[PDB]
This record gives structure tokens, C-alpha cells and sequence, in this order.
């Protein structure tokens, strides 16, 4: 247990900070991603990457959809910057930006087996400095072709289990992070 | 009324087939393309050679794929700018019901796009039923 | 002590791949689950007040668009009334012709075709798709993509599938910016392996159409539809939605299809405890209310979903009968990597492959799969000898053909100066000699010098921003001394004034003449008739490298 | 300058395969050859008087056994005049019985039934296959060899391979004069793995009949014919050395099959200029007209020779569809080592597995490839998963199971122990129990202590110089405290006192009741009847190592 | 005479298969083998449970495997050593015509193997033409 | 060339000498073997094997029947010690015997390609302890799982051309040396 809900989360003010958006069930009934990286660790590094760019990054937990897009996008509507990371608890991120369709974003991470504690530093790197409004070069691009074979069925079930944790119409909450 | 003894057009009546401003099939040639004496604006299908297929698909039997061709054809004359518009108006949450019946009267008013007019219509009545309208999320 | 006979099956790549016990509260489970609705159908004044199992107080927006727009409600109760078994019976018999059996699958409902193909085996699913297959001729469609978005490169993999005898490609981005250049890249390097390969690039729905209204595609494919409403919504479209974008498609000229595959719906969270064959038969059936001519399916892109389970490759073959059963084009999928495992992949491909369907494979890799933006296919470049000794083992026509090196160099290098000329015209970041070169006798990125991908990404968007339009590249090319490439460019556009290849599992081959199940009628009636591997088709198939003349 | 697409693709397996243009002279060349003769016949007094454009006065041996024996006279002409297109469709259409067309295709000429399959596509004859099967329930063999002729290792995978599935195994020599033991290890570990267990060893025609007649097999299957004169001599035999020798079989209570299959003819040099096909339906006829009930076909050893040419790997798919078509059980290859390529291997055995055989491999290896003394087979011990995976993919019954560690190990143990005692009882060079450990946790002869080659082989040969038979076995069994073993062994002579097993396509299944083509009537009418897969041997099948049980 | 339905013969009528010996299946016993109650030659198909069998096969459609049924209850009659020598001597440029004939009275008037001889003498006949005698080669 | 037919070969006399029997095509219309070994590098070696266990070899070409066994067949006829080695032009090799049947054989080696000069003199070694009555432990066993998919069709083709050179009825020739 190192997340705590404070309250519903209220849109930034400023241009000063980027919203780690994650799903209903992230450090809950899931802990790890898919891969068995632990929620917290993945959570210290996004934070790290988006602070080390002197920004400040701020935590929701969403509920209306566990869809990555969809939770990116409760975060971007929330972010002083109009940037945000969307988590899945299976580890599939995405960067997002308000004014974008919910299925278009900055950069995607679409093989979540692929990504390391590094990457996850990199991603919140990366949205600083779409915040601040420099043009950061993506993260480089990694793919495997058996990524899907080793890896969909169970990213399918660990879906199935999150999703069960959506509420429609539940707007997001703000965490503290231990 | 065009029939498969009719298709394909291009080969059984070219002439059928003559564009949004008058030009031929054998108008565009490179080298009117490069005298800019066809353009985009002239590249354009009609709602006539849409109609004629759509008489083409019935009567290969496909009654829904000409359906299909004659919202087709009432959209030619809908701008490329406001064909996104409407369609990204019908995905769901982005919508109030009123802004879909103004969409679907506009449609009519503006366009004649009677068939997609009462397309959108449905979606409206529907999108409240499953609750996919704006605020339904 | 552990058996060395197990030590060396634990170690076989096909134990690598994901494998799942069925799972039926939650849909994991291809077909024939205990969940599925028996099939059932009530009209009441030409309005259905009943469809499989629901009354209309229940329906969900699908259920809606398929009982309003995807049953021939004239004849629905006298189908389904007939005996699934004898129209299993019906599908596979060689006697029954196909147009005495669009007539009564068209008035079925969901539930009840795939009650009707799932009393049937694999052979008997692929006696009938070699009969339902829309067009008479089968086809293939490949994946032109590479990890850097490299525009020389995908020209000149282009030229080469096209050669090699694909006849549509399509590609997609590692960097969606870059969008428009692979675009171009694409559609100029198919033109000049084969004038008539049709082109799409694979996007967001607003951004793919826009990027078609500027005239930079020949067609669109990966419409997404999905087979639960929440899944549907998470999708970010709905029924009338994707059906207003068909016609939307349509009303510039442009050929498309839906994209739908079993699975798609337990890998999104929702299957509302029902088999993954019935939710894409409704999904096919969206298809066929929206009036789009054809779908590409075959689980697609969650081929994984179908494969850990039980009868999921069956399945997969089932959902491809079911759509061609539904007189709808099917690009079979074939397209999407779910095993370490060579045999296990190539059983998957035959099942298509043996019959025949529109587009055999919706995306071979025409690259090696390093490079395949898809996240890899079920065959790549380095198949491509394998897959043309197939043919010849087996007297099958699966679109393909043996090609010689010299060919394929000159095409490729043909390609890349065209891209060459089309950038220098246009005015985009330059393609080098050195590159033009490196495109020529690549294998892959790897062989690539690497680009200035700021540079690219700058105007590739200016494309977009500045609505740059299809006649600049045939301009270009005209002007930089690629006229009759420049021609054959023209003449692709030029095919979207007609409405002709927007028919039914149309393609454009020889001389820019359409070929669709309309004018290319399938009229197969068993053992020699129908569509038969022969004469110089089949010297050309028989021509494989390495075959060596015994005097 | 090399492209690297060319270089990537010359480095494939499958580019080390035999390939040759076809050489119709010499009869290199699979099928549908414009040298292949017109079918005809003429009758006088019902008396053959012409034979497909030869003359009675030309006929060589071949022609004369086939037309005085292996023709249904009564019907010839009849067939004969009907039209060979209508007769594929015939064989295809789900709603022909079986039992309507074997009076019709037993009295086609070689030259006529030859030309109504090649009518056929490949799914076309996998849709008449299933059908024309003789026996209802598919089922499989294997080959229980190893480059030592290790006796207590054979024990070992024979246990294994029955268990996991194969109702006859087959066994052969690295070293000629080592065979007795083979034999016997064969039988022993076969009965311990799974009791009905069918067993050969396949050596010299005098030789085997021999080991047939001391009790040391149940069946015999390489009984081989040829298709032209000159071919069968060389194999030093006549049609009715042969017949004679069929009947030899059978008056000592022992089930036999003949063996054939396309490209023996050229691969010893004498086609007659007529295609594989051809020659092979000869073979298939001088099968019937010996009155021989079953027969191994498919190339089986000369696989490289059709395979090498176009069309081959349908042919031999067709050679099995007219051996089942004559109404003789068909063991259907898929035994024989023919590519470099895993695709390729794949393709071609799956024509067999789909629809279904008697046997759908005649020799699947049960051991790895290194130790198989056909010198490999088209499946080996290491391809065991990726089976079951594939009959779980497409629900179709392969007639294998997966199988747990622990049992075969202890399956394996018991085989060893058991063959431990025999070589006791019967004063054989020791088997330690050191080899009893190694063969129970054995890949291969890798694995195994070597042995003294000098004592067995003196030991072998004594047991046929001395007439040392069966009962030895059996006793000596006893006496070590394998009661059991030495009853289901006793069990096979018992069934080979009554003879049932000696009819069409008869294996031994459950509590030893033979299962036949006579009492397991193949009854296929179209989907949903015939041999379907369901029920506990479905649950069986899905029961793959690995597969992640969800919740 | 034997059908389809009296087979299998173990299941429906085990009592048809009685040895000439003149003792069932069941006594076929490990115990019976030990004691020596039961030998090698008790265990010897007999030509009557073959003539059995080859009516099934009749009765199953199968005329040619009957025959070859007939053939083998004949052969049972034949010791094994000398059913070598006979195949052998069928083999290419083994025999001489009157070797060949000799083996056919042989099978005739010794064991009453009236249709091997027949098709022994068959065999001799066509061996002369097609020449696959002693020295044809 | 190196073969030199003198006069149609006659029976043997000594128990002491191992003829090798030779195809109607070896080292005339073939020259050497599936691959590569040269017919009287071969032929070298075989003699050579033979000899050194002091035993004379004697060769003839073999007419009535290109099948390997057929033709050792013809040689054990006529070696003084009933010992024959036959050998096709593509290169198949038995080891015969009188008193044999003609598809038995002392030693068989069925896979051409995989033979060598050093085992074509093992094979005249063992054939020549053979004809002393020896006992040679049999030369070891070579088997390759891929030999028939890369070489069988080519085998075919060579068995095809020396097989046009067979004459029935025609006796063996005796060979004289290199
Ligand atoms: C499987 C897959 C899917 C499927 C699962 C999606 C899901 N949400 O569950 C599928 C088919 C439904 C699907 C849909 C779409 C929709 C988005 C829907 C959505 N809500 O996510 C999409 C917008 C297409 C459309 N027409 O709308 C879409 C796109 C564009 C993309 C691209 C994103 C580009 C970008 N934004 O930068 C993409 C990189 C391909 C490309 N090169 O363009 C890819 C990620 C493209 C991927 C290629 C690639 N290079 O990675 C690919 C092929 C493999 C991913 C994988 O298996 N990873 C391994 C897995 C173990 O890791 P994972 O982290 O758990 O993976 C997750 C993420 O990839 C995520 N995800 C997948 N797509 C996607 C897109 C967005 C924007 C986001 C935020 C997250 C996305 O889903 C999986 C499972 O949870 C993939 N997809 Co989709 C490609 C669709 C291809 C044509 C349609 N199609 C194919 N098959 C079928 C079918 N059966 N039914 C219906 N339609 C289809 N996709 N996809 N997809
Ligand atoms: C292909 C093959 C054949 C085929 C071609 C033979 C030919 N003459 O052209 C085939 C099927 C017709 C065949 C027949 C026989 C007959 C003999 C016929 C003859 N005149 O040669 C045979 C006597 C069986 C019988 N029931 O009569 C025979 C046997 C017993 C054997 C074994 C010999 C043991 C020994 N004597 O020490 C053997 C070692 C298998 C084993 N493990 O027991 C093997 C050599 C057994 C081999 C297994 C192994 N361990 O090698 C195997 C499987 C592969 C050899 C190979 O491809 N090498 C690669 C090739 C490029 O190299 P190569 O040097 O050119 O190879 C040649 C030799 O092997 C030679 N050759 C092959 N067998 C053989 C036997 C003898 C005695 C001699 C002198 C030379 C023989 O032929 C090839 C081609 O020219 C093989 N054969 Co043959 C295997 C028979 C299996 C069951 C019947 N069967 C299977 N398929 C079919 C069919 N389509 N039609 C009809 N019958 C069959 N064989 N074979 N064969
Ligand atoms: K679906
Ligand atoms: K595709
Ligand atoms: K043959
Ligand atoms: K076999």
C-alpha cells in the first residue's frame, strides 16, 4: 500500500506540472506490471524523470474507462500543463496532450514487456519537456515480434481483471504516494 | 437504372463518368495536370457516378453496400473540413443530442443530404438511449 | 532426475507461446461456449423485437445496427427455420452454388451462421471458403513498414512485393508524424513494381481520412469495429460513427473496409461472457449493415487471444467463412505473428492459403519482421522462398511468384530514384545517392543510412498543415524525369472517379483494369471448375530458384 | 553488388531441399503427364482383353495380375464410361456415400482412377479423404529405432509411443544381424506402454516372414511392390511372389500391409516414361489384386523424388486418396525425411492430418531424428508438442496425447525392468541396471551405455538359428515377475488366433478389441457426422503442458 | 456362413474360434503356457477360423481379401520351412517351368492346396512369357 | 580413363581374392561419385584395403542389372572366396557373399554422400577379412537424416543415365588396372 486517495483530483492552474494518470486497479489488486516490475518502482521513476526537468508531477487514479488512451486523456483535462502519462497496472504507457483525439498522443509504449525501470524514467523525462515546450526527441522505439506471442494472452487477462475496477462516471482521484 | 452489364463504368461508359466541374475521364492527362488545367478541385466523384453504382451494387444484390453509396454521394457535397466535423461528432461522449439534430438539419438544409440526415438522426435518438452522448461517460 | 526426453521438448520455441485454459465467464474461449445465444429472431410490423436471445428493450447500439441494417428481414424466419446442420451441408457441397447460399446467409442471423459453421471441420470450412470467396481470383496484401520510417526504404520494399505479385500493401509509422512520407513512399514505390497495386496507410480514423483526402492513399482497411458495445466505445467509434466514415470514404472515390478479428473484445476487457466467434460474427454483421463491401478478419491483430485456446485457429478460420459466407471481400488476416513456432504458423496459414480467399494474407511482411510496424506478421520476407516452394508442391496459386535478383534490384532502384526525383520536386529533406544505392540491395533498416528524422517529421507535416496534395507527387515525378512513373500515378487517381474498384473485393491489375467479384464472378462447382492453378500462371509458379533442369 | 533480400533468402533451409525441372521422359515428373495412357478396357467372356491402350498380347506381369485380379469386371465398363470430372465431384461430395462409390472406383482401370483425382485440388481430396477413409477413428505409427539397435532403449520409446498414443510401431536395424532383439524389445516395451499395440520389424522379405513365423511381431508392412516390370524385378519379386507371400502372412494368424509410393520407379531407373502417379495407382492395384487389405503409401521412402518436382506433394496426397478410394486401409507416410524446412515438412504432412487416415503418419519417429534408421522421419520425438498443439489448434484428432514427465518415465522404467528380465529368462547378454536407468531417462542412444555389439548380435542371430519363438519371451516374463506384461503379450497371440485383425485397417484398442474398418464403418455424410472430435479425447487433446488456467 | 454380423469373431462367437486342437480362447493361460498345458502350436490360426473370415470379408464387400483368406487357410497346411522355399522360388530367375509346376502338384496332391496351385501354375505360365525364369536373366 | 575390359571375367580359384564389382557406367559415362570422389581415387582405396590384408582384388563391370545388390551379386559368383563388393557410379557400396540372398549383404552402405576415400578403404579392408574368414568388426555406421532431402533426386538422376548402360544377359567384363 503506497498509494492514497486524497479527494477528486482539480485541473492545474499553472504550466508547471505534468499528471501521472493511472488505472483503477495500479497498486491495488495489482502491484507489479506485466513483466513483474513492481508499481511502485515504475511510479518512483516516472516521477523522477518529469521532477529531474524541474517540473512537477502529480498523481490520479482513474475509473471512468481502464483503457489507456482514456486514462491519459481524465489526466491531460486535469494537467496544469495540458500533458499527462497514462499507466496501466499490465505497464502499457502512453504520453498525452489536451487538444489531442483520445486515440492520438505524443508518444506510445505499446509492448509493455519491452519497458524497463530506465524507460519509465526516460517517459517521464520526455513529458517535461513536452510541458515546458521543447521538442525532446521521442524514446527510441522498441518492438519485438514475439512480444505478442509471449505476452498477449496474458496482458488480455490482466486487462480483463483491471477493468473490472472501472466506474462509469467516477471522476478521477488525486494519490498521495507513500 | 445502371446494371452489372453496365461495370465496370470506366470500361462500358466512360462518359457516364465526368466530373464535379465537367471534365472528362480522358481530361486528365499529365499534361493538363502540369498546365493546372485540371486540378484537385476537378478530381472529384460525383453524387451522379455514386447513384450508378449504387444501381450497380443492387443489382449484384448488395442492397446495404448501395446504401452505402448513396450516403455517399449526398456527402460529396459536404467540404472535407466539415465531413470531420460530423464525424467526429457522432464518436462517442463528443456530442449533446442538439448538436446532433443540428448536424442532421444542416445536413438536409445546407446539403439535401436527406438519407444522412436521417442517419445522424437515429445516432441522436440512440446516443441517449445507451448513454453516449456528452456527459454520458 | 528430470527425462532428457522432456529437457529437449521444454525447449522447443513452441513452448514459449501463451496458452490459456478456457476461461468462460469472461469470453476466453474461441467458440462453441455454453454462453453463446441460441439463435432466435422475432419481426413484428418489419421491425425486430427479438434478435438471439435479447428483446429490443435490450438492445445495446449493435444490436440495434444489425437488426435494423444487417438481416434480410424479408426471408429471416424462413431461414431460420432451416437446419443448421443442412446448411453446413449446403456451404461445403460442391453442388450447391454459391449464389443459391448468399441468399439464406444473408438473411441469417449472427447466432445462427455461427451455429451453421461450427458443426463443421476444418476441411469442410475450407471445401466451402474456395466456393464463398467473393472474387473468383485470389489475392495477397502485404506490410510495408520499417522501423525508422525510412521513405527510400519503403519505396523500394514496395517495388519488390509488388513485383513479387502482392496486390494491395500497406504501411503504418513507428513515428506517427511521419505518416505522409510513408505514405508517398509507399504509393510510389507500388506503382513501380506493378502500376494498379492499390495503397493504404494505417492511422488514427480522423487523421487516415484526412491523409486520404489529400489524394497520398488508394484505399483504407483498419476501420476498426468490435463486437461489444463497451469495447466498441473504448474504441472510440460507434456503429453509425464507423458507418458514416465508410461512406465518407466512399464520397472521395476511395475504396475501404472494416477491420474486425476474434479476440479483439477479451483483449479490451468486455466480452459480456460470450465466445469469441460470436462476438465477430457481430461484428461482421456491423460490416454488413454499414454497407462496407468487404472486412479484414481472422482475429488480426489479437491473434494471441484466439491461439491460447482451444479450436482458436479453427475459429479464426471459421470467422473468415462467415464473413465470405456473408457475400462480403475478406483479407484473411495471416498477418500477425502468435508463435515462435515455424510449424505451428504454417498450419495457421493454410488453412487460408489451401482454399483461397480475396487477400490470402491482410498483411504478409514484405520486410523482415525486425521491421514490421505491426509488431511482426505470420510470414516476412524471409519466407518468401518457402512460400513459392508451397505453391509448387502443392499446385496452389497463393498470388505469389518466384523473381530474380537482377529484376528485383532494377525495380527497387527504380523506386528509390523516383522517390529520389518526388522529393527534390516537392522540395522535401533530399534523398542521397548513397541512399538510393543503399534502398537498392537492402535486406532491411539495418542497410540504411540513418535520416534526419527532424528534418522529415518538419515537412511531412507540412504535407498535412499545408494540405499538399496528391498532384505534387505526379507533378514531381513528371518534371524530374520519371513521366511514365508519373503517368501510372496519375492513372491511380484517376481510378477513384469511377467508382469501379469500390465494388466488392475490387483490385486493379494488367492494363488499370478493375477486378472485383462483380465482373470477376466466382463460379465454382467442384473438381475442374472454378478458379484452377494453370497454364502460364502455373510455368510461372513452377519456377522456383535452385531447380536444377536433370539433362 | 548482392542484395541482401537475395543473400538473407539464399541462407534458408529450404534452399538446401532437391528441386529439378520436370523430366516427362525418364517420368520425372509427379503427375498428369501427357505419357500417362487413356484409360480404357475391354471385356471378353469376363476376361480382360484391354487395359488402358495396352493389348492382352503386350501385357507385362503387372498388367496381367491387375486385370485378372485387381478389377471389379462387373462394373468396369459402366464406370469407365462415365465422366471422370463427375466422378471427382463424386468423390468430394459429402452427400455421396462412401459405400455408393467403392463399387464404382474398384472398378476404375489404374489409368482411369488416376485421371479422376487429378481433377482435384488439394482441399478436394482432403474433403474425400475423410471420407473415403476406411476406418472411422484416425490413428498413427511410429518408428522405434536407434543407431545402435540398443534393445533396452527401444523398450523405452516403444513404451513411451504407446503411451503417448500410436496403436502400431515399427521398429528396424541399424546392424542387419542384430533384428531378433529389436524385435523382441519392440513387443515388450510396446505391450508395457499401451496392451493391443501393433509391432513389426521391417527387414529382407525372407527374413522378416520368418521372424513373423517365431512369434516376434504382430504385423508386417514393407511388403513392397512396384510399379513397373523391370523395378520389380530389381526388387527381386513378381506380383505373385508377393501374393504368395501375403497369404503366407495370413495363414500364420499375422495382419500384413504391402508397401509402394510414388518415385520408386525412377529412383531406380525404370519409369517408362509415365508420371509417379501413375506407376504408383499400378502399385495400389496390385495391392487390391493380392488381396492384401491395406497398404503404405505416400512416396514413403522416395519422398525426395516427387517432392523434388512440381505438383509433387499433392500427388502424394492424391496416391493416398485413391488407395483409400479402392477400399485398402492406407498407412499415409509422413515417415520420411524430404526437407531442410520446418514450413515445408509442415504443408505436407498436414494433407494427411487434416481429413484424417488409417495411419496418418506410417512412422512418425518416436525417437529423435539421429537415431531413426530410415534415415528420418518427417516428424520426430522432438516435433511431439508442437503436434498436440496444432490437434488442439484446429480440433482435429491426430491420434496423439499430450502426456505427463512422470508417467512416461515410470511408463519408460517398467519397459526397461521388464526388458531386463526377458534378456534374463532367456540368458541374453546381461542389461544392467545401469542401462535400465539410462534408458528410462533417455532422449536418444546419446544417452545410452554402449554396449557389447559382439555379444548380442551371437546372441540375436542364435534365436533364428536355434528357432527360439515368442513363448521364450513370454515365459521368461513370467518368471522375472512380469505376469502382466506376459499376459498382454499372450493376449497378442490370441487376437492372431482369430483373425478379425487381419480385415481392413484393424488395430487392437481398450481391452483388446480390434477396431476395423468391418466394425468401425466409416459413415461420413458432411458436417456434423463421421468421425468427429469431442467428448474426454477432445478434453485429452486440450490438456497441453503450459496451458495458464486464468483466474 | 459368416457375416458382418458375427464379427468381431472374439466378441460375438470366441467358441467359433475353438482350435482343431480343440480348446478355446480361454485356455490360452500363462498358467496353461507355464504348465505346458498350452505350446507353441496351440497357437496355430487354423484354415477353418480363416475360411471364417473370409466370409466376412465376402459378406464386408471384399472379394479379393477373401480370396487372399482362402488362399492362407490353405497355406496352413504347409510346413513354414517349405513356405520359403515356395516364395523363393517364385522369385525372379529362381525356377525353372517344370520346377514351378512340380511345386504346384506338390501343393495340389500333399496339402489339398488347390487355389495356390492354380496360381502357381498361373505364375509359371506368365514367367515363361515375361521371362523371369532359371537363366532369363 | 583407368578401366580396361579384358575379356568376358572368369570363376575364381583361390579363397584368397575379393572382386570388386563395378556399374556398367563406372569411371565411363561417370567418372565420380554423388559427390565428388573420383572413380578411381575409389577404386584406389578399395584395392588398397583389400591388398594391405594381403588378399589379391580383382575387378569387373557388371551388366545384367545397375541395382548395387544385383551386380555384387554377379561378383560373389565368381570370387575365389565367394566375397564381393559392389559398387555403383554414384558411389552406393555393399559388401556381398554367395550363399546370400540377393537384397542380404555382409555390410551396406546406402547413403553415397556420406562415404569417403579413408571408408571406401575400410570397406576393401573388411570385405578382404571377410574372404580370410575373418569376422571384421563391420565398419561403423553412417546415417544422416538429411542425406535423402539433399541428395536423393540426384541420385535418382545418376541411376537414371548409369542405368541406360545395363545388358541383360550380358556377362561380367574383367577390368584391368589404372
Ligand atoms: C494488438 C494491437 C491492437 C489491438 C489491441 C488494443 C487494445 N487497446 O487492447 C486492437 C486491434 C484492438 C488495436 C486497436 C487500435 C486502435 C486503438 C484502440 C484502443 N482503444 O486501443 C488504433 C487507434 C487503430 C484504429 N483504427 O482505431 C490503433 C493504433 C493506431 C495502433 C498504433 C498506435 C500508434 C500511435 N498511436 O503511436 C500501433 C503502434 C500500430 C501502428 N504502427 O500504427 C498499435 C499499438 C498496434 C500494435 C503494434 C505495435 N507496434 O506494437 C499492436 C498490433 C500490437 C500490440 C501488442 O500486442 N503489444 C504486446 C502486448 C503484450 O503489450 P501491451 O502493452 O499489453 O499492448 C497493448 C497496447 O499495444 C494497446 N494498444 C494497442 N493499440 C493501441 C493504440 C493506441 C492509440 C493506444 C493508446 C494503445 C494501444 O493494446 C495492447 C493490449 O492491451 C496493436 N496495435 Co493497435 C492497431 C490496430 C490495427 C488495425 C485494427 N485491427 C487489427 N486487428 C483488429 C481486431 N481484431 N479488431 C478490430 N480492429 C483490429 N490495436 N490500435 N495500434
Ligand atoms: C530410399 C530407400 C529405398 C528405396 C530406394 C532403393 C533403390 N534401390 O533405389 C526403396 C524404398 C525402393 C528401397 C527398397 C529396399 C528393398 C531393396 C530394393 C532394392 N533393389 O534396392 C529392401 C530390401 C526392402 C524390401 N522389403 O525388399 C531395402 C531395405 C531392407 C533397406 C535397408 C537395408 C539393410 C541392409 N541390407 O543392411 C535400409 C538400410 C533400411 C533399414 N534400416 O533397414 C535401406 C537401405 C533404406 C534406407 C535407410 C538408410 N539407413 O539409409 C532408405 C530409407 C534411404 C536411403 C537413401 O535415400 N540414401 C540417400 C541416397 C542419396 O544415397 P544412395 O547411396 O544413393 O542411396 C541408395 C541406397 O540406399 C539404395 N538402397 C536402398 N535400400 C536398399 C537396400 C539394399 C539391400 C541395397 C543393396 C540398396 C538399397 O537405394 C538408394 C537410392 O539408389 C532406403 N532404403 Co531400402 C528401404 C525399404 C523400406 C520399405 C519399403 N518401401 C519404402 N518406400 C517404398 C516405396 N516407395 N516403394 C516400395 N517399397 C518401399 N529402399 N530397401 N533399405
Ligand atoms: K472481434
Ligand atoms: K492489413
Ligand atoms: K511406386
Ligand atoms: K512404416
Amino acid at each position: 500500500g503506497f498509494l492514497t486517495e486524497v479527494g477528486e483530483a482539480r485541473q492545474g492552474t499553472q504550466q508547471d506540472e505534468v499528471i501521472i494518470a493511472v488505472g483503477p486497479a495500479f497498486g491495488l489488486a495489482q502491484t507489479v506490471n506485466i513483466v513483474g516490475i513492481p508499481h511502485k518502482s515504475i511510479l518512483r521513476e516516472v516521477i523522477a524523470g518529469i521532477e529531474e526537468e524541474g517540473i512537477k508531477a502529480r498523481v490520479i487514479r482513474c475509473f471512468k474507462s481502464s483503457d489507456v488512451a482514456f486514462v491519459a486523456v481524465e489526466g491531460n483535462r486535469l494537467s496544469g500543463s495540458g500533458i499527462s502519462i497514462g499507466i496501466q497496472s499490465k505497464g502499457t504507457t502512453v504520453i498525452h496532450q489536451q487538444g489531442l483525439p483520445p486515440l492520438s498522443n505524443l508518444e506510445l509504449f505499446p509492448q509493455a514487456p519491452l519497458l524497463t525501470l530506465e524507460t519509465y524514467r526516460q517517459i517521464g523525462k520526455n513529458a517535461a519537456r513536452y510541458a515546458k515546450r521543447e521538442s525532446p526527441q521521442p524514446v527510441p522505439t522498441l518492438n519485438d515480434q514475439m512480444a505478442r506471442p509471449k505476452y498477449q494472452a496474458k496482458s488480455a487477462i490482466l486487462h480483463i481483471k483491471e477493468t473490472k475496477y472501472v466506474v462509469t462516471g467516477k471522476n478521477p482521484q488525486e494519490l498521495r504516494v507513500a | 437504372s445502371a446494371r452489372v452489364s453496365d461495370y465496370p463504368l470506366a470500361n462500358k461508359h466512360p462518359e457516364w463518368v465526368k466530373t464535379a466541374t465537367n471534365k472528362t475521364l480522358d481530361d486528365f492527362t499529365l499534361e493538363n495536370v502540369l498546365s493546372n488545367k485540371v486540378t484537385a478541385q476537378d478530381m472529384r466523384i460525383t453524387p451522379e457516378t455514386l447513384r450508378l453504382q449504387a444501381s450497380i451494387a443492387k443489382d449484384a444484390g448488395r442492397d446495404r453496400l448501395a446504401m452505402n453509396f448513396e450516403r455517399a454521394a449526398e456527402l460529396t457535397a459536404v467540404p472535407d473540413d466539415r465531413i470531420l466535423e460530423i464525424y467526429n461528432a457522432l464518436r462517442p461522449y463528443r456530442s449533446t443530442k442538439e448538436e446532433l439534430l443540428a448536424i442532421a438539419d444542416d445536413l438536409e438544409s445546407r446539403y439535401q443530404a436527406k438519407i444522412c440526415a436521417a442517419f445522424v438522426r437515429e445516432a441522436a435518438t440512440l446516443y441517449v438511449e445507451r448513454k453516449k452522448l456528452k456527459g454520458d461517460d | 532426475m528430470r527425462s532428457k526426453r522432456f529437457e529437449a521438448l521444454a525447449k522447443r520455441p513452441v513452448n514459449q507461446d501463451g496458452f490459456v485454459k478456457e476461461w468462460i465467464e469472461e469470453g476466453f474461449i474461441a467458440m462453441e461456449s455454453p454462453n453463446d445465444p441460441k439463435p432466435s429472431i422475432k419481426i413484428v410490423n418489419g421491425a425486430v423485437t427479438e434478435l438471439d436471445g435479447k428483446p429490443v428493450s435490450d438492445f445495446d447500439l449493435i444490436d440495434h445496427f444489425i437488426a435494423r441494417y444487417g438481416i434480410n428481414l424479408n426471408r429471416a424466419e424462413e431461414v431460420m427455420a432451416m437446419d443448421s446442420v443442412k446448411l453446413a451441408n449446403m456451404l461445403c457441397d460442391p453442388n450447391v452454388k454459391r449464389s443459391e447460399i448468399v441468399p439464406l446467409t444473408t438473411a441469417m442471423t449472427p447466432a445462427k451462421i455461427v451455429e451453421v459453421v461450427s458443426h463443421m471441420n476444418v476441411v469442410e470450412m475450407m471445401m466451402a471458403m474456395q466456393k464463398m470467396r467473393a472474387r473468383r481470383t485470389p489475392s495477397q496484401q502485404a506490410h510495408v513498414t520499417n522501423v525508422k520510417d525510412n521513405p527510400v526504404q519503403i519505396a523500394a520494399d514496395a517495388a519488390e512485393g509488388a513485383w513479387r505479385g502482392f496486390d494491395e500493401q500497406e504501411t503504418t509509422v513507428a513515428v506517427a508524424r511521419y505518416a505522409p512520407f510513408n505514405a508517398i513512399a509507399l504509393l510510389v514505390g507500388s506503382q513501380v513494381g506493378r502500376p494498379g497495386v492499390l495503397t493504404q496507410c494505417s492511422l488514427e480514423e480522423a487523421t487516415e481520412l484526412k491523409l486520404g483526402m489529400l489524394g497520398h492513399t488508394c484505399y483504407a482497411e483498419t476501420i476498426s469495429v468490435y463486437g461489444t458495445e463497451p469495447v466498441f466505445t473504448d474504441g472510440d467509434d460507434t456503429p453509425w460513427s464507423k458507418g458514416f466514415l465508410a461512406s465518407s470514404y466512399a464520397s472521395r472515390g476511395l475504396k475501404m473496409r472494416f477491420t474486425s478479428g476474434s479476440g479483439s473484445e477479451v483483449q479490451m476487457g468486455y466480452a459480456e461472457g460470450k465466445s469469441m466467434l460470436y462476438l465477430e460474427a457481430r461484428c461482421i454483421y456491423i460490416t454488413k449493415a454499414a454497407g462496407v463491401q468487404g472486412l479484414q478478419n481472422g482475429s488480426v491483430s489479437c491473434i494471441g487471444v484466439p491461439s491460447a485456446v482451444p479450436s482458436g485457429i479453427r475459429a479464426v478460420l471459421a470467422e473468415n467463412l462467415i464473413c465470405s459466407s456473408l457475400d462480403l471481400e475478406c483479407a484473411s488476416s495471416n498477418d500477425q505473428t502468435f508463435t515462435h513456432s515455424d510449424m505451428r504458423r504454417t498450419a495457421r496459414l493454410l488453412m487460408q492459403f489451401l482454399p483461397g480467399t480475396d487477400f490470402i494474407s491482410s498483411g504478409y511482411s514484405a520486410v523482415p519482421n525486425y521491421d514490421n510496424m505491426f509488431a511482426g506478421s505470420n510470414e516476412d520476407a524471409e519466407d518468401f522462398d518457402d512460400y513459392n516452394v508451397i505453391q509448387r508442391d502443392l499446385k496452389v496459386d497463393g498470388g505469389l511468384r518466384p523473381v530474380r535478383e537482377e529484376d528485383v534490384i532494377a525495380i527497387r532502384n527504380k523506386a528509390a530514384r523516383a522517390l529520389q526525383a518526388v522529393f527534390a520536386g516537392m522540395g522535401l529533406p533530399p534523398i542521397t545517392d548513397e541512399e538510393v544505392e543503399a534502398a537498392t540491395y537492402a535486406h532491411g533498416s539495418k542497410d540504411m543510412p540513418e535520416r534526419n528524422i527532424v528534418e522529415d517529421i518538419k515537412f511531412a507535416q507540412e504535407i498535412i498543415n499545408k494540405n499538399r496534395n496528391g498532384l505534387e507527387v505526379v507533378k514531381a515525378l513528371a518534371q524530374g524525369g520519371f513521366t511514365d512513373v508519373a503517368q501510372d500515378m496519375l492513372n491511380i487517381q484517376k481510378a477513384k472517379l469511377t467508382g469501379d474498384y469500390l465494388h466488392t473485393s475490387a483490385i486493379i491489375v494488367g492494363d488499370g483494369q478493375v477486378l472485383s467479384a462483380v465482373n470477376d464472378v466466382n463460379d465454382y462447382a467442384g473438381p475442374a471448375t472454378g478458379y484452377r492453378l494453370q497454364g502460364e500462371r502455373w510455368e510461372e509458379i513452377k519456377n522456383i530458384p535452385g531447380a536444377l533442369d536433370p539433362n
